[PDB]
């Protein structure tokens, strides 16, 4: 259906020779797109799931929920209750971290094998 | 090693609290998804029921307390794992003196696994005593995180 087309002009256009060639076998950068290339992915995450459960702060909202509680104490009234069931965000994050890591690592080692 | 002390306890506690409602016991994949959904970022299905795979061996597909403490206990803070965190690296390093670029680092944290923004990725450095050049030295930087 779509095709390309080239035009070609003049006689010693490029005289010299000196074209680059391989005079030995040496590492080359590459991705094996069967298998090599499924790696990247799993190996991404296990590194970054690895750095949440080091991870002692984050650009998230750890304290806004503190500074409500400080919002509660200027208030004159006092409450015998406080604040009721105060959702733990870098608590949650604990927890699914982990869990990430260890899917993780199979998923690593089932894309270090592959079919 | 599940625990030093029992102070702990209460953290693993209320971190499974969260997960179950109403007192049944067990963390089943509506409650695991529901606290994230919550929160805000959603995992899909599929991901929730190869991630209650490969945790809760007893099968059932119910999440039980003292599985879930040990999966998060273990054996604490330690260079866990190094293995398979550093032959990871191994795959994708930039030259034969063992490092990562910063600008490469930040191109597979943002698009691949997590998916990171910027500023957490400046973050990773600010861990690192790094100056000038900006090169990665992940073993190091695996040292480094999985200090004890
Ligand atoms: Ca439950
Ligand atoms: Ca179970």
């Amino acid at each position: 259906m779509s095709y390309y087309h080239h035009h070609h002009h003049h006689d010693y256009d490029i005289p010299t020779t000196e074209n680059l060639y391989f005079q030995g076998a040496m590492g080359i950068l590459g991705s094996g797109q069967k298998h090599f290339e499924k790696r990247r992915n799993p190996a991404a995450g296990l590194i970054q799931s690895a750095w949440r459960f080091y991870a002692t702060n984050l650009s998230r909202t750890d304290l806004h929920s503190t500074w409500q509680y400080y919002e509660r104490t200027v208030t004159v009234p006092m409450y015998r209750g406080l604040e009721d069931l105060t959702p733990g965000l870098k608590v949650s994050i604990r927890a699914v971290c982990v869990m990430r890591f260890l899917v993780s690592k199979r998923k690593f080692k089932e894309s270090l094998r592959l079919d | 090693a599940d625990q030093l002390t029992e102070e702990q306890i209460a953290e693993f506690k209320e971190a499974f609290s969260l997960f179950d409602k109403d007192g049944d016991g067990t963390i089943t994949t509506k409650e695991l998804g529901t606290v994230m959904r919550s929160l805000g970022q959603n995992p899909t299905e599929a991901e929730l029921q190869d991630m209650i795979n490969e945790v809760d061996a007893d099968g059932n597909g119910t999440i039980d307390f003292p599985e879930f403490l040990t999966m998060m206990a273990r054996k604490m803070k330690d260079t866990d794992s190094e293995e398979e965190i550093r032959e990871a690296f191994r795959v994708f390093d930039k030259d034969g003196n063992g490092y990562i670029s910063a600008a490469e680092l930040r191109h597979v944290m943002t698009n691949l696994g997590e998916k990171l923004t910027d500023e957490e990725v400046d973050e990773m450095i600010r861990e690192a005593d790094i100056d000038g050049d900006g090169q990665v030295n992940y073993e190091e930087f695996v040292q480094m995180m999985t200090a004890k």
